[PDB]
RNA sequence: CGUGGAGGUCAGUGACGAAGCCUAGACCGUAAGGUCGGGUCGAACGGCCUCUAGUGCAGAUCUUGGUGGUAGUAGCAAAUAUUCAAAUGAGAACUUUGAAGACUGAAGUGGGGAAAGGUUCCACGUCAACAGCAGUUGGACGUGGGUUAGUCGAUCCUAAGA
RNA sequence: UCUAAGGGUCGG
RNA sequence: UGUACAACGGGGUAUUGUAAGCAGUAGAGUAGCCUUGUUGUUACGAUCUGCUGAGAUUAAGCCUUUGUUGUCUGAUUUGU
């Protein structure tokens, strides 16, 4: 997932099972003050939902990755 | 099955998270009897029956 | 085996790096003033601007010497500014909480320069002052008193003792013992277990060391050793007004050095590339601020597998003070008028000296007591 | 003693393979050649060159040449001294026909 | 004669050793049995007068468990077939790499799917058990990683029927 | 190793 | 340490039926090219003839051997 941040302008999140691509994009758009290109999602085999959120080219996910504070 | 229902996959996920050895520190608990995960399961030894 | 084991040219490279270290240190001390005072002059001084200024000055000044020559020169130890009870290694990232100097703060500035791998390290302690134009003569016609004075005088007298004792023929243990005696004279304690290293070309951390105030275990694990002509040491005195048992307190480590003795094939491309970029650096220690996000992830795997050694930010108890003086000295045999005897040549210079009349303590080194006779003689 | 030689030998594989189950012929030729190396120069540790394996198996399981001209050199063992200090290394000799020849000391320089 | 429990009594025996168990050692009794020594053991137990029964085993193709002879025996023979070397390893017929020899022969021992399984997929570590020889190998053990859709499905439609 | 027979296209 | 033994090689005995290579005014013919044939040559051609009862195999439970080469004291028991 980290590689996706470094190389694909993608933030990766475990996200509510009950969410949806709209509801996820909105939350990402507001918790992080960033704009969003599209969200893909899948249901991981442990029963959680993971969301690939690609940011628009105005943003660098790696920047905003380590603003949030992981790496 | 591949195209599998959500109910089934859910049950499948739970059934997978239960599939681990006993956490070793339980053995250190006081008055502990549990030596090992006696309810443990394997795809090639016992089917789930859905 | 190096031919020549020592040369005039090597002494020159140490002296020139020392001149730079001394100049940069003094510049940073002059630039240290309260935040309010800095404001009156259209500037701001925090735990960040001074570190950035120091490092940039080291690079600029080293850039001006040995011009057009195939070599390496620059930072041997990144500018670190450790205030009050903070012991060492504070050099914040742009994203970390900065620290803004206050009037009366006790400040330790620690930095190192190298020229062709020959290292000149220095550190100095002082107390912050308002702008001279706003309070002309006030800070000067006053003295520092109390525990701040106690710990600063103790640390400087420990430095003076070490200058006299770190010479060919003496043992490292003699220094350790003297430091405890001097520090206790002021009801202070040298920080347990901290090391002063022999320096060699490209080597900031020689295995031959002087240890401060060792625990019983540290006494067993640490090697007794005799100083010899042609050796170089970065003597580092860190003394506390408290118990002297420095601890980590959750502060982010920013200073690291590559350890060429350790090898590991890293799993992540970011880590491998970070490793490669680090090995391009001259000095053993560097700050992560020299990279910020992509360094943070590369650091993780490298530090985990011991490829990078951290220089953690340690603290004494809140309200206590830690003072530091560090100087680099060149020990060697002087054959004069037929007699050969070891003499030490300090290269830190002006940067490492403090104005003794600024500090007034209730205490002094006592030579009458069975317990401090001889120390007074040594210091005079 | 133990004296490091190297001779050249023709083995009659035909009379040694006579009767053998077809799927076992090339395999026996391997065993039978070791047995030969052992017999000549009592070595016990017999290593076969892969070019000789190839030679042996060149017409597949069933079609072993009737004679092989072999090169067998007794040699010194190296490392964690396996039971015996000595070798035999066996390799093939590129010759026109294996018919006609007698065993020969190869002088070793 | 002997057993579980009950009322009464010996102010019964006992951690300085109760009960239990072992003993071609001893003694009493026609016998059912009783008693003693020695060894082992560790917390309770017995005699006498009574009371009471879920009260005494060799068998029931008895019940449950445990164990033998059989016996290191029958066997581990379908599906053409293996060989040389190096590497690794405490250890190599069986792992990996190389070479050779062969086979499946596209009606496949190739490449995908449906039902079904459910993580067996991939990586790192790794052999106690399991793979009816072996094992450093694995569909095994431990720890992790992994499934991205307006356009492929479900979803909509109607079928027998419900 | 030979023999013969069995088509196409385009110009009159 | 031999009138030894073995591995090879040699000779004999057998089996099969004439090896490879070369050569041929041997070969039904066809087709090219030329100086157009007292033997014209070039390509192709199953096969045929010679060297050639040749070549291959021959103890693995054949026989022999003036050659070549090598081998020749490891283990365990036993007494009236």
């Amino acid at each position: 997932a980290m590689k996706k941040v470094e190389d694909g302008n993608i933030l990766v999140f475990q996200v509510s099972m009950k969410a949806n691509k709209y509801q996820i994009k909105k939350a990402v758009k507001e918790l992080y003050e960033v704009d969003v290109l599209k969200v893909n999602t899948l249901v991981r085999p442990n029963g959680t939902k993971k969301a690939y959120v690609r940011l628009t080219a105005d943003y660098d996910a790696l920047d905003i990755a380590n603003r949030i504070g992981y790496i | 099955a591949a195209q599998k229902s959500f109910r089934i996959k859910q049950k499948m996920a739970k059934a997978k998270k239960q599939n681990r050895p006993l956490p070793q520190w339980i053995r250190l608990r006081t008055n502990n009897t549990i030596r090992y995960n006696a309810k443990r399961r394997n795809w090639r030894r016992t089917k789930m029956n859905i | 085996k190096d031919k020549n084991i020592l040369q005039e040219s090597v002494l020159n490279k140490y002296r020139t790096a020392g001149q730079i270290a001394q100049t940069a240190l003094k510049y940073v001390t002059s630039l240290i003033n309260d935040s309010y005072h800095s404001k009156t002059t259209q500037r701001q001084l925090t735990v960040p601007e001074l570190c950035l200024l120091t490092d940039s000055f080291i690079l600029t000044r080293l850039e001006q010497y040995y011009k057009n020559k195939v070599n390496e020169r620059g930072i041997a130890i990144p500018t670190t500014i450790d205030i009050d009870q903070i012991s060492g290694g504070w050099c914040p990232e742009i994203d970390d909480v900065t620290g803004t100097l206050r009037p009366g703060d006790l400040v330790k500035i620690t930095l190192g320069v190298h020229i062709d791998g020959y290292t000149s390290e220095v550190s100095h302690t002082m107390v912050i002052y308002p702008v001279d134009e706003t309070k002309p003569i006030l800070q000067p016609t006053g003295p520092l008193l109390g525990g701040k004075a106690d710990a600063v005088a103790a640390a400087h007298i420990a430095m003076e003792t070490v200058v006299a004792l770190l010479s060919s023929g003496i043992t490292g243990q003699l220094i350790r013992t003297i430091v405890d005696t001097i520090a206790r004279s002021y009801n202070c304690g040298v920080v347990p277990g901290s090391r002063v290293r022999r320096i060699r070309r490209f080597l900031a951390g020689q295995n031959e060391g002087i240890v401060a105030e060792f625990t019983n275990v540290s006494a067993i694990p640490s090697d007794d050793f005799v100083v010899q002509s042609g050796e170089v040491y970065l003597i580092d005195l860190k003394m506390a007004s408290l118990e002297h048992k420095a601890g980590e307190l959750i502060a982010r480590p920013g200073a690291y050095v590559r350890d060429f003795a350790q090898t590991h094939i890293l799993k992540l491309k970011t880590s491998r590339q970070l490793l490669t970029k680090i090995d391009k650096q001259g000095v053993y220690p560097f700050k992560l601020s020299h990279l910020l996000k992509s360094f943070r992830l590369g650091m993780s795997e490298i530090s985990n597998n011991y490829l990078c050694v951290e220089s953690p930010i340690q603290i004494a108890r809140t309200s206590t003070l830690v003072a530091r003086e560090c100087n680099t000295i060149v020990l060697c045999d002087s054959s004069v008028s037929t007699t050969d005897r070891p003499e030490l040549l300090r290269l830190t210079g002006g940067s490492k000296t403090c104005q003794p009349s600024w500090i007034h303590s209730q205490h002094e080194l006592n030579p009458q007591d069975s317990i401090v006779q001889g120390i007074f003689q040594l210091a005079t | 003693l133990k004296d490091v030689v190297t001779r050249e030998y023709t083995i009659n594989l035909h009379k040694r393979l006579h009767g053998v189950s077809f799927k076992k012929r090339a395999p026996r030729a391997v065993k039978e050649i070791k047995k030969f190396a052992k017999l000549h120069m009592g070595t016990d540790d017999v290593r076969l060159a892969p070019e000789l394996n190839q030679a042996i198996w060149k017409r597949g399981v069933k079609g072993v040449e009737y004679r092989l001209r072999l090169r067998i050199s007794r040699k010194r063992n190296e490392e964690e001294d396996a039971k015996n200090p000595l070798f035999s290394y066996v390799e093939p000799v590129l010759v026109a026909s294996a018919k006609g020849l007698q065993t020969v000391v190869v002088e070793e320089d």
